């Protein structure tokens, strides 16, 4: 963990293996909602041919990943506390799998649902999960992995675009499948939300450590 | 503990095409960006000039003097790099260098985020 020189944020790193599955995984589907007749219908409440993989390509580039907490090298508020814990201590450099258990997209972002283990909650800190819809979701809802963003987007958007998405799935509002994609049933949500609720969680294998950049 | 090996490059009249590759042997964990520069006949490595770039999504970046002309292709996954070019003109001799900006595990299993060079590989355009 090196109790004293702390990375800029730790979080699960996939390998390079399950970074290209989910991220080609994520393309295909990019592709197929933007070639979808429910898309196509509501694109005014998303805005030539939007090629939605091009409009998503903002994103920073770097390993694929779900963050558990910014440190930002210990001036983050609870750094110093998260990086002391001893499960952090003891899982750095440990391989966890993360169940992705569907693909949406946003008109700011687009992503993956992480549902983590009761174990991988141990990990999850208690500050990442209390913006504005995280009253009444569960605990670790916020978990994703940010696939894309829009240009002026920063990808702790996606966390947030994730749990305006969980909030209203909740909520029955989801409506019904307007579609049935190769991987999944496809949910159109209003105000520009979408869901690829996958027939089969995807499994990656990731690697909880810290990044220093 | 990575190294860039470079293939490809040779000797072509203007009009032809070749395809120069770049892997990345050791221990890297993920790859973030890999690009292209080239130095001239003359230059110092100083002005060592971008020609392609891509990134792990596939977003890719050109230079207005080859777009269009050549075309990075990629594959994070066995951390290669393709610059298939096109139509070569004699302003196009030079010395190709292979970036990646690389993700690398240390022994600590801590990450992070280096910048590898290439050795360099030769391209004649007469």
């Amino acid at each position: 963990l090196e109790k004293d020189f702390l990375p800029l944020y730790f979080g699960w790193f996939l390998t390079k293996k399950s970074s290209e599955t989910l991220r080609k995984a994520g393309q295909v589907f990019l592709e197929e909602l933007g070639n979808h007749k429910a898309f196509k219908k509501e694109l005014r409440h998303f805005i030539e041919k939007l090629e939605l993989v091009s409009y998503f390509g903002k994103r920073p580039p770097g390993v694929l990943h779900c963050t558990t907490k910014f440190c930002d090298y210990g001036k983050a508020a609870g750094a110093e506390e998260y990086a002391q814990q001893e499960v952090v201590k003891r899982s750095y450099g440990k391989a966890f799998k993360l169940s992705i258990s569907a693909l949406f997209v946003t008109p700011k972002t687009a992503g993956a649902q992480v549902v983590l283990t009761d174990q991988e909650l141990q990990l999850w800190p208690s500050d990442l999960d209390k913006p504005s819809a995280s009253e009444g979701l569960p605990p670790g809802s916020r978990a994703h992995v940010t696939l894309g963003c829009a240009a002026d987007v920063q990808p702790v958007q996606t966390g947030l675009d994730l749990l305006d998405i969980l909030q209203q799935v909740k909520g029955g509002s989801q409506g019904e499948a307007v579609g049935e994609l190769p991987r999944g049933k496809l949910y159109s949500l209003g105000k520009g939300r979408w869901m690829l609720s996958l027939t089969k969680k995807m499994e990656v294998k990731a690697i909880f450590t810290g990044y220093y950049g | 503990e990575v190294q860039l090996e470079e293939s490809g490059g040779g000797w072509v009249h203007p009009g032809g095409s070749l395809r120069l590759s770049c892997a990345a042997s050791g221990n890297v964990f993920g790859v973030n960006t890999m690009a292209w520069y080239r130095q001239a006949p003359g230059k110092q490595r100083e002005q060592r000039e971008l020609v392609a770039s891509i990134t792990d999504y596939g977003t890719t970046e050109y230079a207005d003097s080859v777009k269009g002309r050549f075309t990075i292709s990629g594959d994070n996954a066995k951390a290669t790099v393709y610059l298939q070019m096109n139509s070569l003109k004699p302003e196009d001799t030079a010395v190709y260098y292979c970036n990646m900006d690389l993700t690398v595990m240390t022994a600590t299993s801590s990450l992070y985020a280096y910048d590898y060079w290439g050795q360099g590989t030769q391209v004649t355009v007469s």
